[PDB]
């Protein structure tokens, strides 16, 4: 369990394009996937620019804390696909000791500004001694839609990561009631090169 | 100007002649980890 403070642990993440062949065919493309150890530490003051201030931006949220629910995903995104018959979707998946509705907000940025977000609410299913939570096949944002078509077409493999370092994306799973930070993870992407999509994920530190 | 242009974005890097959008440190000179550029 890499991505899980003492309450929320995130089993699955994963942003895919479903393309329907026909009514009985399906071709699922994965852009990034997810799915106990200690983590290498980042310095949170050397990506905070990336991500939204003030209050209740990233610098709010961990001095706010706690410490422990707070993580930074490298993503290597697998654009290698065939860009009317297409879903871009978004699934996700939790686990808690607790029974809790809790929200999730996805604010995606550019130079370090929000641009659009999204926000989800999300209630509790028990599941063999755990209570289960999950975002299932969210409907990815025209935005980014916008974003992936955009990528694609530029002519070149190094001009797309040019673009992709001042794109973030910050995920705050909250409980709705108590608004604790459960999980915060921030996004940040590079275009994989070796034929698919991997991941670094670190734990985010004051210094 | 808007930062949150999605053209001023693509265009600064496809015809950069012409790019009008904030300057940036980029990823690979700042005090990150060892293997943050080196997929798995
Ligand atoms: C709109 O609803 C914004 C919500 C963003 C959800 C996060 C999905 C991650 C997108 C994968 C990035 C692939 C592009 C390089």
């Amino acid at each position: 369990r890499s991505v899980a403070s003492s309450k929320l642990w995130m089993l699955e993440f994963s942003a895919f394009l479903e393309q329907q062949q026909d009514p009985d065919t399906y071709n699922k493309h994965l852009f990034v996937h997810i799915g106990d150890p200690y983590l290498e530490a980042v310095d949170i003051r050397q990506i905070y620019d990336k991500f939204p201030e003030k209050k209740g931006g990233l610098k709010d949220l961990f001095e706010r804390g706690p410490s422990n629910a707070f993580f930074l995903v490298k993503f290597w995104a697998d654009l290698n696909t065939n860009i009317g018959s297409s879903f871009y979707g978004v699934s996700s998946q939790y686990e808690s000791p607790e029974n809790m509705i809790i929200t999730c907000s996805t604010k995606v940025c550019s130079f370090g500004k929000q641009v659009v977000e999204k926000v989800e609410t999300e209630y509790a299913r028990y599941e063999n001694g755990h209570y289960s939570y999950r975002i299932h096949r969210s409907p990815l944002c025209e935005y980014m839609i916008n974003f992936i078509h955009k990528l694609k077409h530029l002519p070149e493999k190094y001009m797309m990561n040019s673009v992709l370092e001042n794109f973030t994306i910050l995920q705050v799973v909250t409980n709705r009631d108590t608004q604790e930070t459960l999980l915060c993870i921030a996004y940040v992407f590079e275009v994989s090169a070796s034929e698919g999509a991997q991941h670094h994920i670190y734990r985010l530190v004051k210094e | 100007d808007s930062e949150t242009d999605l053209e001023a974005l693509f265009n600064a890097v496809m015809n950069p002649k012409t790019a009008n959008v904030p300057q940036t440190v980029p990823m690979r000179l700042r005090k990150l980890p060892d293997a943050f550029f080196k997929p798995p």
